[PDB]
């Protein structure tokens, strides 16, 4: 078993970027390890479910984020 | 448009990744992929026709067809705000009691019981000298094992 845990992705605690960084590249706010859930948005002015999401900026995303 | 797309349990994240860069790379219109918790061994593909998601899964190891029909943006908007987040305890894994008397104190989960829904925790504090067992949802994830 190699699960790699620290190999994953953090997540922006204000907009949920998903990123290796200790801090979010979009935003400058601290990521957590602690997410759920996937929303790749990849055109956001045409994604409705990026409107929905609130999202603006193509990437990655967690659902939800806590810490 | 909005398609629910059927892929091997556990590996909807890594689906909802390759199919990222697959749409980018041949500029098909697909707009935004979900890969909700809530829906496992299912991924959400946003594209402008149906067409365009058959495209993308075409020859795609561990995709099992799109679901008939379409699913509506109402079906999508709880998905956006998920509950209970229920943490995946693991031998190896660094905890933190949540509430009562130990609250705040940490340990190593020494061993799962699955069947029970219970974690055994051996504590840093040596105060006491003998591994505990709590209910998982006593308990928080403050570091991974390391393997
Ligand atoms: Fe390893
Ligand atoms: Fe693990
Ligand atoms: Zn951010």
């Amino acid at each position: 078993h190699h699960h790699h845990h620290s190999q994953d992705p953090r997540a922006c605690l204000k907009c949920k970027y998903l990123t290796n960084d200790e801090i979010c590249p979009i935003c400058h706010s601290p990521t957590s390890e602690n997410w759920i859930g996937l929303l790749i948005v990849i055109n956001p002015e045409k994604s409705e479910i990026a409107k929905k999401a609130g999202i603006d900026i193509k990437g990655k995303y967690a659902l939800s984020v806590k810490e | 448009m909005i398609f629910a797309v059927r892929t091997m349990v556990g590996q909807e994240k890594n689906i909802a990744g390759l199919m990222a860069s697959r749409a980018e790379k041949e500029q098909l219109d697909v707009y935004s992929i979900l890969a909700s918790e809530s829906l496992k061994g299912y991924v959400l593909v946003e594209a402008e026709t149906k067409g365009d998601v058959e495209e993308l899964i075409k020859g795609m190891p561990r995709v099992r067809g799109i679901v008939p029909g379409t699913i509506a943006i109402e079906e999508i908007e709880p998905l956006l705000t998920p509950k209970k987040i229920i943490e995946n305890i693991e031998k190896g894994d660094v905890v933190e009691i949540i509430a009562g008397p130990f609250k705040g104190e940490r340990a190593k989960v020494i061993r799962v019981d699955k069947h029970k829904e219970e974690v055994t925790l051996e504590l840093e504090n040596a105060a006491v000298p003998i591994p505990i067992t709590l209910p998982v949802e006593g308990v928080k994830i403050v570091s991974k094992h390391k393997d």
